[PDB]
């Protein structure tokens, strides 16, 4: 029965991209800020109320929110963020994809919606562009209109298969 | 955006959950964290401790056990959504969006009590129950009489959902429908219906509404409408009219939404027979 | 040649891989956190208690209430103290000790209400009306004398919220001497000239670092940027501001919120011959930076009411008005969505009133050639107006026999405003060539036709040109990014130094070979074929003491260059009133396209968002003046579902600008044009008319 | 006028306050400390194991042994491993971990030694010896011929090390396009070069920070500089390299080590005909970017072994040799101080052994007019050495009178060295100036002076021109901070462009007022008294279309100009041998003086460090090749205790370098003065002959 009151911080650990970082947190100290200060600020905040998804990691295999998660609660996960797609400067096929089909504008959604991407199509390796929409409508984006991301998503679902 | 500070525990095992939230009125225990942090970080409570259930992972379960389904309170939305519940897996599906459905749990969905939530729809439809446990032991309700009003489940200090309980409706029809503006929205209106069929007739028929009232209701009267009928289009017309008796919705507008209540009951009827 | 290829993004690799470089990822040594206490009251008297880490508007601006108010405030939203604290979630608790005392007092939040000057909006003005101007032009006597019919209506264009995914932001940072100060700004050279202005000293460096969109929302520098600014030189740390998001919706990006009150003149065949009324904008609070912005476009709205088409005459009582709200700015369009959305929406409600097909009524009263001079004195300088249209039937008979309902309009629009623009290109002795910007792209991807124009001009390969922007100690100076200027003027600015450029590595060339070609950067005796490489002409030009770092100025002497197009939309409309938009075409003539995958995915991100202008968004207000939509869930900008199974777009080169680009501005069109095509192709299915957006679900069942 | 005005520091400001920021203080996201394994044996080959966080040279130049050792280590302190970690403190904890695998081989520390080629200090040499030319000029054989006397002697000037209280020190980011490396250096442009050079592509922004100090440390780029600049390319983190001191002791700064065999011929009256001998330089390890450095300096040393002197013939045979230690660097005067220290001392070895005062000497032997060309090919451009001289004398008559041993020494330098330099100025809308200098100031104050000299020329207030210098993005390019030529060289295209700048603002002006007078930045016409100030002259500029940002290169086509003084010590020595300063003059002739308070301030640094040489300082090896000074404790740089209790700085002005400026370089000239002028006091106290530096305490007991 580990208990932490309001004014001690706890040490943490998280393994993001691979690797293992250790930090003191106090309880109430969300996951997006935490992956911010140690340095991933590809991770972005867009929003206050869990809608937009920029702040979108793949946390233990899954695709979450970071901006909802504690990152006490966090402590022992495994954490990818786009920062680590790429493999030794090749670009991983959705990024590539993104690139080729315009997908980004400003690059602020981009980090996230990418990750939600790479999420997606390991649930669904041949998705329709109706699973494809579903499937991103946890991220937003105010510039591209989506229908290009749509566009880079089935080129790398071929790219992937 | 920022919570307030507040306190955190992370017990060892069930049984100390338990105690510190018997003997700390005010602490939060923590799920999936997608109702409970949203709140934190608008400064609508304010606990002394959030205490962190999450890594009880014998509460995250789906167990068919006769004709019950078993499900632990700590199962999250996207693995409901892949287990062929009848009814109750295309309701969980629809909740949210993919980032929201991977943390979410039942559990903290019935515990928290949106009058606009998906699964109220589903799982009044269904007579589910609720396994709520003490160190005091196991008390099992009927999803009914849990669902005390907006917000405000039957949960004492002390005690924590651990199972929802359903029946298994093999070869019944279903269909979840979900008025919504944007993909990942709450309900504007939510109908979730169950029909079997012995022939051409109705055998049964549960209509579940949610977003429409304080808590969810059956929608009695379209359920009279076609129980033991033989189905053709002008009961079905006539069901989805009276199902609009059992909402009493707020201002989309009140007017708007009553009138939402047929048609997505007319769709309800006609997908699930399709 | 690089120019008109769809060249893909050079800015995207640092972004796609998480290594951009946004305000909030900036820290310096000691940066505190600051966070702006907002009023809860439309209108009231304030006192509030300075006390540690409480700072007031008397510490900003004593003596009056902008940017930050010191004794009245006139909108919720607005900044009435700041606090400073060591990081953003203790500054968010300090938020919660700040004491403030307010008497409430009397507020209006209809403009129409507030022209009557009954309450002020502001103790202190002589009116809430801040321009009132009567816009005539042709005949309108005439054109009321000759028409069979007249037919009214008031048409509201209706507030919407920017929202950029990244807020505004800023960090500051005063040395003794200089102001270094970071914002998510659309100019770095704009937003130092207005901190100069307010501050009262020269030395400011400005850093635009990535900038996750603005779409007008980022023109006008802030009240909160103001006084982290001011701030800044007082407490000698680095000072980093950040709202939440629920801060912005209530504080920035506001804009639209236009009403017509409208008479038309018709001929019983589908002639349109003139208009009258009265057009009421709401500019909400009186704050200085925002009420000049958005008064400008005011006038946009007015200028472009005659749109494409033949109109004899016109008669507009134009007010922009005070009310008790966040003060109103440009969004995308600046105006012209408004103008041309009430032209649009005018010109179908005659079809549908005189039975006339709305196509044929568009081909009956365009403009035939341009250049042509609008009624109310806009020049549209180049193209063909009919000729498009008719390139566009081709698609709305295609989408007359789809299932669905068909709406259609078509723009004109102004880009491309001055007074000029800057470029530097520079060369190092290595070789190494940079190309600065004074524009200040944010999202829209001029960099990279930046790098096609001065690759094409030196005869280099693309990646040979490092495209830079955003720092006022980079380049002399600069405009900036809006007013959909940025390829054409910044382009144009571009094409001249890259120009000079080769200018200068010819005779530097011609000097080592005695004489007076150029090809690929080397430049060789034209006969007897001694050749000088670019490398041996730039280690020359640097021995000679001649330098290759060249600054251009584009001055802007013509007036805005004129695109124009038409859009299309086939929708559905279902049982429980949601609409389902199927297709929607776009034709545009943006003069020469320097890079259509870049131009479409600007007409495509502008597309959608005035489709959520018609179809989802807007700003309103309970009736004690609390805006009701504060965050995503509750303003709703279209995910991926809500968008156009497909949209299809074309261009046609008709009409260049006068600039040596050739090119018209497309970061605004799409926006203009959607919102009335998909309003058009609505009201096809229902079949009431449409006088109020967003279309909501309980209108259309 | 502000030239020749004891100007304050424009620089002091941030630095009192503490808002400096050198490199250090400097942090991005997720930044990752970054230390070297160093050898820990003179000459070895080794093994290293690549580890989790432990790199090798094979990680960085695979299949040679330089920057980074791979098979073979060459010196104690050579880097032979990179380890990475979270932190400094890990960091360290991480060294100890490394594995390295050590194969002893035979070493040689002695250059004497080393040139017989018995041991190599790498086993790929051919020879030990990396420069080795006979130096003749004159008619040697005559002076040996009319000579009544010979004296032969071995003169020691030993190694130092700079020890600037700022250690090198770099951050590198690599975002996956373009690196950013910041470095505590003498130049971001000329790091740059080197870094493309390196890593063989073009798209690196350098950024020089505050620099405290470097007195010729940081002129080439470190190993480690190399290494840090390679893994980031790889790493796509930020990675932060700071040496503890211990490191940085035995591995940079390490400077003059050199050795002069002689024999003088001279007449009995004290006329120095000729001279003849052997000088031995120790490069230390075959570095390149160091043994270039230092064998060019090798060659300044011989070059100014005539002085000032009117010498017949000589004829000396000169090595640079490597040994196995810490490659030898450039360190403040770069060989002018050894050669001039070489013949200040023989000079008074000579008047010592003749019975003439040392004063008389220089008086007999001296030049007489300039222009004069030495014996090896130095053009000793203007000024008259004789008449500073006749000056001097009357201090030396003053010093001759009090308590104490007078030594005197006279010297003539080299400075301003080419090739080029740039000069970027430029003024925004609202009339702000920014001037930026291609040199790259760390501690020197020429940002003043340059400040000084645009001002004159534009007739504004001083405050109004900003400089900046230290990022490749800000300016063309440049050439760096060394060889005493920034005020100089860098001061003369700093006037070039604002020259530029005064001209364009006159043709504006002129345009503005129909015709073809200036004061004051303001424009008036010369009767009819029309005149536009200098804020409306540069709005017009911009509507017009005219660039107001120039870059000007100065091309040097002079040889390096020459300033020359004499120097004067009076000190006692006490019955522990320890050696007190009383009163030290300098006479300086640098030409034309920009600022009298910052001249005398240099003065005064280099003469502190050229005593120190003299009394304090020397870096040497234990037979192990372990340098036995590796902390402040063991390398006695001087406390404020250990100084001169006056010393008087006057300057003449008799020779103007060819120069616009007119100045010639001071920032070396007290250290090249101050180390033969103290030892000759020494000297006279003691009375033996010094032949080695620095004076023990024993040896003069
Ligand atoms: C952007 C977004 C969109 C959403 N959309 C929808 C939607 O469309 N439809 C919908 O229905 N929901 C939606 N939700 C809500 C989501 O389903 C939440 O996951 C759910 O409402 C709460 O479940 P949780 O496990 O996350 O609970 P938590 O947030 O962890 O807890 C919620 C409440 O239950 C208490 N609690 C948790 N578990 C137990 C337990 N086992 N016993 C007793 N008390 C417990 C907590 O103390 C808290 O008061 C959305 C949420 C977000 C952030
Ligand atoms: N004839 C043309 C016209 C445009 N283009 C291409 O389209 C883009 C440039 O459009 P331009 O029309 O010059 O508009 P700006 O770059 O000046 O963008 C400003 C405009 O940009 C719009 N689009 C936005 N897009 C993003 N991502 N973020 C914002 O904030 C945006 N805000 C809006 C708003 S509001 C404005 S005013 C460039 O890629 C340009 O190369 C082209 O190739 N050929
Ligand atoms: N005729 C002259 C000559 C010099 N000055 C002034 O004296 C200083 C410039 O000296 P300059 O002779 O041009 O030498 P640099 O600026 O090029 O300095 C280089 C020189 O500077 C020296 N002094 C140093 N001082 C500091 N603080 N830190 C170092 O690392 C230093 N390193 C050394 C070394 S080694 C070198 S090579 C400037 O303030 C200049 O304005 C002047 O006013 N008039
Ligand atoms: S920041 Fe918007 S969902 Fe996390
Ligand atoms: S690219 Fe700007 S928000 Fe998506
Ligand atoms: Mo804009
Ligand atoms: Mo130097």
């Amino acid at each position: 029965m580990k208990i932490i009151n309001s004014d001690q911080k706890v040490k943490i650990t998280l393994k993001i991209n691979g690797e293992k970082y250790e930090t003191e947190v106090e309880p109430r100290r969300l996951l997006v800020h935490v992956l911010r200060e140690l340095g991933f600020t590809g991770v972005h905040i867009g929003c206050d109320t869990s809608n937009c998804g920029a702040c979108t990691v793949i946390m233990n295999g899954k695709s979450v929110k970071s901006c909802t998660v504690l990152a006490v609660e966090a402590d022992g996960a495994e954490i990818l963020t786009v920062e680590g797609l790429a493999k030794d400067g090749k670009l991983h096929p959705i990024q590539e994809a993104f690139w080729e089909n315009h997908a980004l504008q400003c690059g602020y959604c981009t980090p996230g919606m990418i990750m939600e991407a790479y999420w997606l199509l390991r649930e669904k390796p041949n998705p329709t562009e109706e699973e494809i929409r579903e499937g991103i409508s946890g991220n937003l984006c105010r510039c591209t209109g989506y229908q290009n991301i749509v566009k880079a998503i089935k080129a790398a679902a071929e790219k992937l298969s | 955006m920022y919570p307030p500070k507040f306190g955190y525990v992370i017990p060892d095992n069930l049984n100390e959950a338990l105690e510190f939230l018997e003997e700390h009125q005010d602490a939060r225990p923590l799920a999936g964290g997608h109702s409970l942090i949203p709140m934190l970080k608008l400064r609508l409570i304010r606990p002394s401790y959030i205490v962190e259930i999450r890594r009880f992972s014998n509460l995250s379960y789906i167990t068919k056990d006769g004709n019950l389904y078993k499900i632990g309170a700590l199962t999250t939305h996207y693995n409901i959504s892949k287990s062929s519940i009848p009814l109750l897996s295309e309701t969980a599906s629809n909740i949210g969006d993919p980032q929201v459905r991977n943390m979410g749990t039942i559990g903290g969905s019935i515990s928290h009590l949106d009058p606009s939530a998906d699964y109220p729809a589903a799982l009044i439809a269904m007579d589910a129950k609720v396994k709520i446990t003490s160190r005091k032991g196991d008390r099992v309700v009927n999803f009914k009489s849990f669902a005390k009003d907006m917000f405000t489940p039957d949960l004492n200090p002390g005690e924590l959902v651990t199972e929802i309980q359903v029946p298994t409706f093999e070869g019944y029809k279903f269909s979840y429908q979900k008025l919504e503006r944007r993909a990942g929205d709450f309900a504007i209106v939510g109908v979730a219906l169950l029909l079997k069929l012995s022939g051409d007739v109705i055998e049964d028929v549960r209509i579940g509404l949610t977003a429409v009232n304080n808590v969810a209701v059956r929608a009695k009267g379209a359920e009279e409408e076609l129980l033991g009928k033989r189905l053709n289009d002008e009961i079905i017309e006539k069901a989805a009219t009276r199902a609009m008796e059992s909402a009493n919705p707020t201002s989309g507008s009140a007017e708007y939404k009553k009138k939402m209540v047929k048609v997505l009951t007319k769709r309800a009827i006609i997908t699930a027979l399709k | 040649m690089y120019i008109g290829k769809p060249i893909k993004r050079i800015e995207d690799l640092r972004l796609i891989t998480g290594k951009g470089a946004y305000v909030d990822d900036i820290e310096l040594p000691g940066t505190l956190f600051v966070a702006f206490v907002r009023s809860k009251y439309p209108h009231a008297r304030i006192k509030v208690k300075k006390e540690e880490g409480i700072f007031t508007g008397e510490d900003i601006n004593p003596g009056k209430d902008f940017p930050i108010a010191t004794k009245e405030t006139t909108y919720v939203g607005q900044p009435i103290a700041i606090v400073i604290a060591k990081d953003r979630y203790e500054a968010y608790d300090l938020i919660e000790s700040v004491e403030v005392e307010y008497e409430e007092l009397d507020y209006v939040l209809d403009p129409e209400k507030a022209l009557e000057d009954k309450v002020k909006v502001h103790s202190g003005l002589s009116s809430n009306i801040y321009y009132h101007e009567r816009w005539k032009g042709g005949d309108v006597e005439k054109a009321f004398k000759e028409a069979d019919l007249t037919i009214s209506d008031t048409l509201i264009n209706q507030r919407v919220i920017a929202s950029p995914l990244e807020t505004r932001g800023a960090l500051a940072y005063f040395d003794g001497n200089k102001l270094t100060f970071y914002s998510s700004t659309q100019s770095a050279h704009y937003l130092r000239r207005n901190l100069v202005d307010f501050l009262g000293f020269e030395n400011i460096r400005v850093i635009q670092p990535d900038v996750g969109g603005a779409f007008g929302s980022k023109i006008i520098a802030h009240p909160e940027e103001y006084a982290l600014a001011k701030l800044a030189l007082m407490l000698r740390k680095p000072l980093k501001w950040v709202p939440t998001r629920t801060e912005e919706f209530i504080s920035a990006g506001h804009g639209r919120d236009k009403k017509l009150k409208f008479e038309v003149a018709v001929k019983k065949d589908g002639t349109i011959l003139g208009i009258r009324g009265t057009l009421i904008a709401n500019l909400g609070a009186p704050y200085p930076d925002a009420n000049d912005d958005e008064s400008g476009n005011v006038k946009s709205t007015v200028r472009m009411l005659p749109g494409i088409y033949k109109i004899i005459g016109a008669d507009i009582d134009a007010y922009a008005v005070h009310t008790n709200i966040t003060p109103t700015q440009s969004y995308r369009g600046a105006g012209r969505p408004e103008g041309i959305y009430f032209i649009e929406r005018i010109v179908n409600i005659v079809a549908d009133e005189l039975g006339i097909d709305q196509y044929e009524i568009r081909l009956k009263n365009a403009i035939d050639t341009l250049p042509y001079t609008n009624i109310f004195g806009v020049t549209y300088d180049s193209g063909n107006v009919k000729k498009l249209l008719e390139i566009g039937k081709k698609y709305y008979d295609e989408l007359k026999k789809e299932d669905g309902c068909v709406g259609v309009s078509s723009y004109i629009e102004i880009t491309a405003f001055g007074p000029w623009e800057v470029a530097r290109i520079s060369v190092k002795y290595d070789g190494k060539i940079t190309l600065v910007t004074g524009t200040g792209p944010h999202g829209q991807g001029d960099a990279t036709a930046f790098a096609q124009i001065a690759a094409d001009v030196l005869e280099l390969p693309i990646e040979k040109i490092e495209v830079r922007w955003g720092d006022t100690e980079i380049i002399e100076d600069g405009i900036g990014t809006w007013g959909s200027r940025t390829v054409t003027i910044g382009g144009s600015a571009v094409l001249l130094a890259s120009q000079k450029l080769k200018d200068k590595l010819i005779e530097i060339g011609a000097k080592i070979l005695n004489a007076d070609e150029y090809k690929e950067g080397n430049v060789t005796h034209k006969k007897n074929g001694n050749k000088v490489t670019f490398n041996e002409i730039v280690k020359n030009a640097f021995k000679m003491g001649e330098s290759l770092d060249t600054t251009a100025i584009y001055n802007v002497k013509q007036p805005p260059t004129t695109p124009y197009g038409v859009h299309l939309a086939l929708v559905k409309v279902d049982g429980t009133g949601k609409v389902f938009v199927k297709k929607y075409v776009a034709v545009d003539d943006v003069g020469t396209v320097i890079n259509p995958l870049l131009a479409e995915g600007q007409a495509i991100g502008g597309i959608v968002q005035g489709m959520a202008q018609a179809l989802l968004e807007g700003a309103f207000f309970d009736e004690n003046g609390q805006l009701l939509t504060t965050n995503f869930q509750d303003y709703p900008i279209p995910t991926a579902v809500e968008i156009p199974e497909k949209i299809d777009w074309y261009y046609e080169i008709l009409g260049k600008s006068p600039h040596p680009t050739g090119s018209k501005g497309i970061g605004e069109a799409g926006a203009i044009a959607a919102t009335p095509t998909i309003i058009n192709a609505v009201e096809q299915c229902i079949k009431k008319r449409i006088t109020k957006m967003p279309v909501k679900f309980e209108e259309l069942v």
